[PDB]
């Protein structure tokens, strides 16, 4: 199946999804008909070959002269968040879901651009630093103006976290140089392991149904989780209990048996970790409605998450915001005041307790579950929207 | 080709009892149209509408509308044609009235058919009417057994066989509902199962998960008062037993 979960990141109207099409084929379709138009709200999926050229796309050598046929190596998925400063929570959820990164920078358009730094700043905290930079609307860009371009891009980096980042000049839609991509995604990128004994985790961020309309109840279907497994395979026929829970004010977890673990185009027996699931399970397509399961932790049965509300975290921030052209001094964090605490999918509005040197005490108004110490990018509310101020860990 | 005769008699022979409408009133009486050779006319006298002398004022609001008229004498070679309702029973208005719509409901379900297949009207008319009004009595319970009993179609033959066709085609509703299935559960796409198992066998249809769009076909239209408050009863009893939430608009 989809050996390494590989996101996408970049600037609101660069062409992520068009980057994507250029890669796969397979469309993140823009939807909802604000999204036709515009912008996304779910991550946008598809399905990348790599069979290489040793004597691909294809997994035929008719094309590269050699008809000596293209050599397996991988079959990788692809993790595209929406790259707009509103809907930020969303791509909070898919980079602790991640293993490495793809970031995406125009030409025409500037090289401190704050959303795109926003993003490597996301990168940076949540063990991102596998990016590999495009170059994507330099069919629009001088033989000249290109070069300083990257140039100011190499002197950007270097001071990051990431320090030799490959950089390839692409056109999302012309679709020329992405060979070197490709090679990459196996050179620069390698999969860190993931094994059978690690406790089988399973972390969701979307809900589906696959109830079409017009169909009889006499022809029935379950309810789809989409959720990406970082340890555990999960093999077919095993119950399960998704612990945030279901809200009566006091949560109680749910438990689903395992209809289907679907993942490429066809139903396998088997989920290996490192990749992005959709999970058929017995529960409701009612509770699968539109985004109900987003942000959801699923454990297989006779396991103990733990759903805190008034939490411990090991608190670390900025000298200087992100989000904004106008990088804002980061004053200090004020207490009794909404956050919004980012805890691998979970995007909680959470008030302060206490605020101490590096550790803070948080209240929940929404439960989230920690079974590990747990990964936290951290937001907050000054310009409206919600800008990036630091990072945490819960400390349990 | 408009219209024509009942039974191949030119005159409503004497002491038979027929419908009219009063056209106008001056001083011979109405001069009523038989409402049955529809184009012929009679007449009727003053002192026999009624045994009260009608007032102008009276007069006025009687004349279009329709009652019942038994024949005291016609001539044969003439239309100039007696009626009569004083001598008219009680029994017999409701008898005759009861006649009357059954001819007005075989009339218009072969009045567009020879309009529409351009023939001349008469003579189909005709070969219906022999046989179906002369063995027993016309052609309203001859033709809601003719459909089920179809030996009456071969007793004699129509000119065409489209007339036929539309004559089959001629004599031979929902209550929406659109329940919410709310449902927060693990065993809920089997009570939906369940559910559905019952209420079907009355149109029921998916919309999604939650929504879902039933039209409960009523008979009197009262009838499906009974059928979609069961059903909704169902629905409640369902979901208790399982672990959901369902929710009847």
């Amino acid at each position: 199946q989809a050996t390494i979960n590989i996101g996408t990141i970049g600037h609101v109207a660069h062409g992520k999804s068009t980057v994507v099409r250029a890669i796969s084929g397979v469309q993140t379709v823009r939807f909802k008909d604000e999204l036709e138009r515009n912008i996304t709200i779910k991550l946008g999926y598809a399905n990348a070959k790599i069979y290489k050229c040793q004597e691909e796309i294809s997994p035929k050598c008719q094309r590269p002269g050699c008809p000596g046929r293209y050599k397996l190596v991988r079959h990788v998925s692809f993790v595209d968040c929406p790259g707009h400063d509103i809907l930020m929570s969303t791509m909070l959820s898919g980079a602790a879901v991640m293993d490495a990164a793809l970031l995406l920078i125009a030409g025409n358009e500037s090289c401190p651009q704050p959303q795109t730094s926003e993003h490597l700043a996301a990168i940076e905290i949540m063990k991102l630093k596998h990016v590999i930079i495009l170059q994507n609307k330099v069919d629009l860009m001088r033989e000249e103006s290109a070069l300083e371009h990257q140039k100011s891009i190499l002197k950007f980096i270097r001071g990051t976290i990431a320090d030799g980042a490959p950089i390839v000049p692409i056109s999302a839609q012309l679709k020329y140089n992405i060979d070197a991509v490709n090679e990459f995604i196996v050179k620069t990128i390698p999969v860190p392991p993931r094994d059978f004994m690690i406790s089988p985790r399973l972390i969701v961020i979307r809900s589906f149904d696959v109830n079409k309309p017009g169909a009889e109840i006499e022809d029935l279907k379950g309810g789809v989780a989409g959720g990406s497994i970082l340890n555990g395979v999960f093999k077919l026929g095993d119950e399960i209990e998704i612990r945030p829970g279901i809200v009566t004010i006091q949560c109680k977890p749910i438990f689903s048996n395992i209809v289907s673990l679907f993942a490429e185009q066809n139903d396998l027996k088997f989920a290996v970790p490192g990749g992005l699931i959709g999970v058929g399970t017995k529960v409701d397509p009612t509770l699968c409605r539109a985004d109900r399961l987003v942000g959801q932790v699923v454990g297989a049965k006779g396991h103990l998450p733990n759903i805190y509300t008034d939490i411990e975290i090991n608190y670390f921030l900025l000298r200087r915001l992100l989000g904004v052209k106008k990088q804002a001094k980061v004053r200090k964090l004020e207490p009794n005041e909404v956050l919004m605490v980012n805890i691998g999918s979970t995007a909680t509005g959470a008030r302060v307790v206490a605020v101490k040197a590096d550790m803070a005490r948080l209240q929940l108004t929404s439960p989230a579950c920690t079974e590990i110490n747990e990964k936290i990018a951290l937001s907050r509310r000054i310009e409206k929207h919600w800008r990036l101020i630091g990072w945490a860990t819960i400390k349990k | 080709t408009s219209h024509c005769r009942f039974y191949e008699n030119k005159y409503p022979e004497i002491d038979d009892i027929v419908m009219v409408n009063v056209q106008q009133i001056a001083e011979m009486g109405a001069y009523v149209k038989l409402l049955e050779y529809d184009n012929i006319e009679g007449m009727i006298l003053l002192s026999e509408l009624s045994r009260r002398r009608i007032r102008s004022i009276q007069k006025l609001i009687r004349v279009g509308k329709n009652d019942v008229a038994v024949v005291l004498r016609v001539d044969k070679e003439k239309g100039y044609i007696d009626l009569s309702k004083r001598r008219v029973s009680s029994e017999d208005i409701i008898k005759c009235e009861e006649k009357y719509q059954k001819s007005k409901t075989v009339h218009s379900i072969l009045r567009y058919c020879a309009e529409k297949f351009q023939i001349p009207l008469e003579e189909l008319y005709k070969t219906i009417a022999w046989p179906l009004s002369r063995k027993f009595g016309h052609a309203y319970e001859a033709f809601k057994l003719s459909i089920i009993d179809e030996t009456v179609w071969e007793g004699i033959e129509p000119p065409s066989k489209d007339v036929l066709d539309e004559l089959k085609n001629y004599i031979s509703v929902k209550i929406r509902a659109d329940v919410e299935v709310s449902c927060f559960s693990y065993e809920g796409i089997d009570a939906i199962k369940d559910a559905l198992k019952s209420a079907e066998d009355v149109k029921v249809k998916l919309v999604a998960a939650p929504l879902y769009v039933l039209t409960t076909q009523a008979l009197d239209k009262q009838k499906g008062i009974e059928q979609l408050e069961s059903a909704i009863e169902k629905i409640t009893e369902v979901i208790t037993k399982y672990g959901g939430v369902c929710n009847i608009t």
